[PDB]
């Protein structure tokens, strides 16, 4: 269960619509999410079409190997991600230059259809289609499956020095990509937190990993309502990260230490 | 070389519980096997009771040798350690 | 009334308290939680002092303010954790008891002592002695297989 | 558009590296660090707004305080690679420029990646020291994050005094990997010792040392 | 019942691993916290 705790900037954290905008930006949405159906139509004429589904569309749009690739896009999800089909058609074009001529229907079009024309071929076309369905990224940081809109409560000193709770908005997500999300504009890069401490070691050095590991252990233990004196968790985490790298508690890490042979053999 | 001179002795002056137990055990063992008694006894027959009575008066001829992690060591006389 | 040396001493004390408040509230406990495990009850020690010397009634104290401030400050410098004269040793010693010293100052403030507790001279001195002894008794023991 | 964000990222990286150099002990003019986005744009962005990496490579020198604190703090040179990938020729010309310039330290910044063959000769530019960073890595200064406390490198005298204080050996201290993000940020090396003052919930302030490798 | 039966064994195993990890840490006279080799883990046990 990887997850991130994305804290927004001061003025955004108190705004909902900017938060939705940032969510949309971060969300790693791919064409397959918005894509609905795919069909390989051999359109014999590179100049016109024998398909009545986009016949009027292609004819209005107009003003090599005849192989054509045809696909259907779901209006509902695309509007849900508030991205127009022109952006998708562009991204498709600029990912393979113009290997397949790209055409797009209209907003009113009953089918948001893109025509891709290759300029043995049958299997090549389906391979390229399967590659489109996977490798093309419309938006968002890779690795983030979904983003949640969470409201946080935080204590804060007041003008009189008194402490007042303060409802704040924040984003908690799934999947892990720390270096990227931390760099996204409009996100506090000093408070982003991840629940996978190896990432912390990779990115935020060693001490950050130490504190995060303590936080994880404390969160686990205190969950049921139990409470354990701090010094114990401190000693444990410090032992784990004494040698500058995560020393897991198993035979591998422990025996890889340089203690006496007798001590390690007994384990 | 390994010993530390009396003037710069830095360890805690108090007597740790573990030192307390070791000293009591050693003294009681000694007394209980025909050793001199440095303090008067009224009616107490148990060697270990005698040991705590002796300690309470600070009359024990034992020097604790504390080993520092490096290997160097300092020595304290049981007469000079503050017992709670 | 209308003194100045008392005023400067007490301004120094108040400045120390303000510095402590800012330090804690900014560095240590950002969320503001003010309940944390620490050695030596102070409430219990103070109320033991009160009971022992029968500090009831509204009897006027005979405890000069400079006595109070000097005693508190001196106590802050006697809570030994490491016994050595190395610069590093002194710095570490100061770092270690920082929070506890902050608490001690927060409690043994002049207004509080002279109004809410109303200790005499003997009671205050005995309180200082007990605080010292209890703290020195609340340290980890060398050799503990922690 | 994409140009706008690209320029923003490049400027953020520039500020990151400037603060990095400053903290390492070198001086930089006050006007430099606070250099705003648009003045930087005018200074570097061309008519077509494309980045000018050559136009932003600059030189720095130690401050007198650091200089007397760390006698090894020699001149420092930063340079941004124009090539998306770094090869043998690229490092060769860079090393020649460093050597003829007699720069004690050099920092190289690239865009995509470096070929391992070129990376092999990096440690053969002695006695000069060369370090490399990826632009993405410098988009956000790590040392500004909450969880990371403040690391302070130590003089040799301080380290000797510390070992004397704890009567330690060099190896007995806690170790930090040489490629630990903070360690690279500080330009650590072998045998150097940092000092960390950490927020503590039982004392308030805990001072911890770590030796590098 | 099944839950208790399974959980007990895994918790016992974790206990054994932990103990065999931290069985040599000892608070030395200097106030440091060092394992068998003398390597220092904390400069002051619990920082207090």
């Amino acid at each position: 269960t990887p997850a991130l705790t994305v804290y927004l900037d001061r003025e955004i954290a108190l705004d909902i619509e900017k938060a939705k905008v940032i969510q949309s930006s971060i969300e790693y949405t791919t064409l397959k999410n918005v894509t609905s159906a795919t069909e390989i139509y051999y359109d014999p004429d590179p100049t016109s079409t024998v398909i009545e589904e986009d016949f009027d569309t292609v004819e209005a749009y107009f003003s090599q190997s005849p192989w054509l690739l045809r696909l259907e896009l779901d209006r509902a999800r695309m509007l849900d991600k508030q991205l127009t089909m022109n952006q998708v058609a562009d991204k498709i074009s600029e990912v393979f230059s113009d290997d397949l001529f790209v055409m797009w229907s209209e907003d009113n079009a009953d089918k948001l259809i893109i025509r891709c024309r290759v300029i043995e071929e049958d299997q090549m076309l389906k391979r390229i289609e399967a590659h489109m369905l996977d490798l093309i990224a419309l938006r968002g940081i890779p690795g983030i499956s979904k983003v949640y809109m969470v409201k946080h409560k935080v204590s804060v000193p007041d003008e009189s020095g008194e402490y007042k709770n303060e409802e704040l908005w924040a984003l908690e997500t799934d999947g892990i990509n720390l270096a990227e999300v931390m760099a996204v504009p409009g996100v506090d890069s000093s408070r982003t937190y991840s629940n996978s401490f190896v990432e912390i070691l990779s990115v935020l050095g060693i001490e950050a990993t130490r504190s995060s590991l303590y936080k994880e252990i404390l969160n686990v233990i205190a969950f049921d309502g139990s409470y354990v004196n701090y010094r114990h968790m401190a000693l444990l985490v410090d032992v784990m990260t004494s040698r500058g790298y995560l020393m897991a508690i198993t035979r591998h890490g422990i025996n890889r230490a340089d203690t006496g042979a007798l001590m390690r053999c007994s384990f | 070389e390994l010993a530390i001179l009396k003037e710069e002795r830095t360890t805690t002056p108090y007597l740790t519980k573990y030192e307390r137990a070791r000293i009591l055990g050693t003294r009681a063992l000694q007394i209980s096997m025909n050793a001199p008694v440095l303090v008067d006894i009224e009616g107490e027959t148990d060697p270990l009771q005698i040991a705590m009575k002796e300690l309470s008066q600070r009359k024990i001829p034992l020097v604790i040798r504390r080993y520092l992690p490096d290997g160097s060591y300092e020595d304290w006389g049981c007469d000079e350690l503050i017992v709670d | 009334l209308g003194d100045v040396e008392l005023q400067k001493e007490l301004n120094s004390e108040y400045e120390q308290l303000v510095s402590d408040r800012k330090f804690l509230r900014e560095i240590v406990f950002v969320n503001g939680d003010h309940n944390w495990p620490l050695p030596v009850n102070l409430r219990r020690i103070i109320q033991n002092a009160q009971q022992i010397f029968h500090l009831d009634r509204a009897k006027a104290s005979d405890l000069t303010i400079p006595e109070i401030i000097h005693g508190v400050r001196d106590l802050c410098k006697k809570l030994f954790v490491l016994r050595g004269e190395n610069e590093l040793i002194k710095e570490a010693q100061q770092n270690a008891t920082s929070l506890f010293q902050c608490l001690v100052r927060a409690r043994l403030a002049t207004r509080r002592i002279l109004e809410e507790f109303r200790l005499n001279r003997d009671a205050f001195e005995w309180v200082l002695g007990t605080i010292e002894a209890q703290f020195q008794r609340s340290l980890v023991h060398p050799g503990e297989m922690v | 558009e994409d140009n706008n964000r690209i320029i923003s990222r490049l400027w953020r990286s520039f500020r990151t590296v400037k603060e990095m150099a400053a903290d390492r002990g070198y001086f930089i003019s006050q006007e430099e660090m606070d250099q705003s986005l648009e003045e930087f744009r005018s200074k570097i962005c061309d008519s077509m707004g494309n980045p000018q990496r050559k136009l932003m490579s600059f030189l720095a020198n130690p401050t007198p305080e650091a200089l007397e604190k760390y006698s090894d703090l020699g001149t420092l040179w930063v340079e941004f690679c124009d090539e998306p990938s770094v090869g043998i020729k690229t490092m060769r010309n860079f090393c020649l420029r460093i050597q003829e310039k007699n720069f004690s330290t050099g920092i190289f910044i690239y865009q995509n990646n470096i070929t391992p063959s070129a990376n092999k000769m990096i440690p053969t530019v002695s006695p000069a020291i060369i370090e490399t960073f990826q632009e993405s890595d410098l988009v956000v200064n790590i040392t500004h994050h909450e969880l990371v406390p403040k690391h302070i490198r130590l003089s040799d005298g301080e380290k000797s005094q510390l070992l004397q204080r704890y009567k330690l050996k060099e190896s007995q201290l806690p170790r930090i990997q040489r490629e630990d993000p903070v360690a690279r940020y500080l330009g650590l090396k072998r045998g150097q010792v940092v000092k960390i003052i950490r927020r503590s919930e039982t004392s308030g302030r805990y001072a911890s040392y770590r030796i590098c490798l | 019942l099944i839950d208790t039966a399974v959980k007990t064994a895994e918790t016992g195993y974790i206990q054994r691993r932990l103990v065999k990890a931290l069985e040599d840490i000892m608070v030395h006279y200097d106030g440091t916290t060092r394992n068998s080799l003398g390597d220092i883990i904390q400069f002051l046990y619990g920082e207090d």
